[PDB]
């Protein structure tokens, strides 16, 4: 593996120190200069190179950036995608608030790559990864996604899959969007029936397997079944699960077992 | 003969190739490129009379084992065929489709190819016309929406970058209303004769294309085309693989890389100039790291 410094790392470090200096020095976003907003748009927001180049050519200040209309963002930055514009709007508004570092300059701890590579698969929804990432959906955007964007751009036509997202997001809210806390709580509930609200889809499959229903567990892959759904959706019952596990009605013992274990899971690991 | 070289020996290795020694008329580079020749599947679908007009050159056709197949259409023989081949990349299987610049007559096939195989990133390595000849038919709409059989292609935006143009399209399957965004990166800085004087622009372009695939989580193959889909396309794919392998493993083997590509589509990296440029650009990329300059 190639070691040491280089042209790319020098360029990145210098871009970063524009960003770090404005932030640490208490410069409000409106007073940021051109190169600083350009660095910010690349490194902290995570926009592709062509938006960044558009910004560099057409947006000379944070004040300008802050006061762009929707139609002006589309014209000056070239952003066609409504969800990419959402991303920018929320980013600007967050930056304005924080500049008036504790704010993590290790940006992207819950950016669209975390949503895509880590979080959506944990909800049993990995088939939506490409659509969410192409719309650059970060954690900050999740609670702002409206029903039209979910249906159309994000291809979530299935109502159960949308319910699954909803309770995934409710879990994030209850955890105050603390990624470390979510990870810790999943690690500390691996081997006991506890804190079901935080369980991944994989963990749920592990639980089904542990019951002696191992040949059915794999059927929850891409099903949208995860712990926050089991804990927060009062309508989701053992028979809904049995169907998603594709347990035959002829396998009556398996269905009775699931009924009893599911009751135990809810009683011991939730507040339902 | 060992053609795998550690990074720190790459400068010296290239110098030795440029040189001619011990009683041969030709350089080490020329000898190495010719050694690729001695190095296979069959051309079946490509040679069907119903498909002959679908090939830009009669002598460049996909191998059967790696050809990109279209779903057959009722009653139309040859409708499963396009001159295009899958190639594996450094990290994933089917990372690329190598194909010719579309003809007017294969333009609808081209869009169906991107659709059926989930290709949403396209790389164009020529201008439409070069040296008084068509290299590529303009298969994309200019200002308004266009219909290519089942697909409605709507131009979304265009971005002019220093050494390439990015064109974004929305493509809809008119049969069921499903839609995807397709992005085309056209590299605009390849000279109409020879190879680029420096590899830096082409290296950055390779980087941008793969960054886009990663950032937008696009899993499908990158469709790469030039004139016939073997020369410049061969250079793009060779360097894509070699540059990443060099970064993570610290070694370069251009000879075996091209050999490997030619097991998947014939004639990849077609001229000695192109082959030499692979080495030249790898060395330039290496030089962007201080401990190896």
């Amino acid at each position: 593996k190639l070691t040491g410094p280089g042209d790319k790392d020098r360029r990145n470090k210098r871009k970063h120190e524009l960003l770090e200096e404005a932030c640490r020095q208490g410069l409000p976003f409106a007073a940021w200069d051109g190169p600083t907003v350009v660095s910010w748009l690349e490194l902290w927001v995570g926009m592709p190179a062509w938006y960044v180049a558009a910004c560099r050519a057409n947006v000379k200040s944070g004040a300008i950036m802050a006061n762009l209309s929707d139609t002006e963002i589309q014209r000056e930055i070239g952003i066609s995608n409504p969800l990419h514009r959402l991303k920018l709007r929320l980013a600007i508004q967050e930056m304005v608030s924080l500049t008036s570092w504790e704010q993590i300059l290790a940006y992207g701890d819950m950016n669209h790559e975390w949503v895509g590579n880590d979080w959506l698969p944990s909800l049993g929804l990995p088939q939506y990864r490409s659509y969410f990432m192409e719309s650059l959906v970060d954690a900050r955007m999740l609670d702002h996604l409206n029903k039209k964007e979910l249906r159309g751009q994000l291809k979530m036509v299935d109502s159960f899959h949308r319910v699954s997202l909803h309770y995934g997001i409710m879990c994030l809210k209850r955890l105050n969007y603390d990624r470390k806390d979510l990870e810790r709580r999943r690690e500390e509930s691996q081997t006991q029936i506890r804190d079901v609200m935080v369980w991944s889809n994989e963990r749920v499959m592990g639980w089904v397997s542990g019951l002696g229903l191992k040949e059915f567990a794999t059927n929850l892959t891409e099903s949208g079944v995860h712990g926050a759904l089991l804990a927060l959706d009062e309508t989701f019952d053992y028979s809904d699960l049995a169907l998603l596990l594709q347990i035959p009605t002829q396998n009556a013992q398996a269905r009775q077992l699931l009924e009893k274990e599911f009751s135990n899971l809810i009683s011991l690991g939730t507040d339902r | 003969m060992n053609t795998e070289v550690p990074a720190r020996n790459l400068y010296a290795y290239i110098q030795k190739l440029t040189q001619i020694e011990t009683g041969e008329n030709v350089t080490g580079m020329e000898l190495e490129f010719k050694r690729l020749a001695s190095s296979t599947s069959r051309f079946i679908s490509a040679n069907l009379p119903c498909n002959k007009f679908k090939n830009r050159l009669v002598n460049i056709m996909p191998y059967e084992s790696t050809r990109v197949c279209l779903q057959p259409i009722r009653g139309v023989e040859g409708s499963d065929y396009i001159n295009a081949s899958f190639l594996d990349g450094y990290r994933q299987q089917k990372a690329y489709i190598a194909t010719q610049g579309p003809l007017a007559e294969t333009t609808e096939d081209f869009w169906r190819m991107l659709w059926e195989h989930n290709s949403t990133i396209v790389v164009m390595l020529t201008k439409l016309r070069e040296m008084g000849r068509e290299k590529c038919h303009q298969y994309w709409p200019a200002e308004r929406s266009a219909r290519y059989q089942y697909f409605v292609v709507d131009p979304m935006a265009e971005y002019n970058m220093p050494q390439y143009i990015l064109r974004e399209f929305k493509v809809t399957d008119a049969r069921d209303g499903q839609s995807r965004t397709v992005r085309q990166f056209q590299f605009t800085d390849w000279p109409e004769q020879g190879v680029p004087k420096s590899g830096e622009g082409f290296i950055d372009f390779i980087g941008q294309v793969h960054k886009t695939k990663e950032q937008f989580g696009q899993d499908g193959p990158i469709s790469v085309h030039c004139s016939a889909g073997v020369g410049r396309t061969g250079v793009f794919i060779t360097l894509s693989i070699v540059l990443e392998r060099m970064r993570y493993e610290g070694v370069v083997d251009i000879f075996q890389t091209v050999k490997m590509l030619r097991t998947q589509r014939p004639a990849m990296v077609q001229t000695e100039d192109q082959y030499q440029f692979c080495y030249r650009a790898a060395l330039e990329y290496l030089g962007s790291f201080d401990h190896y300059a």
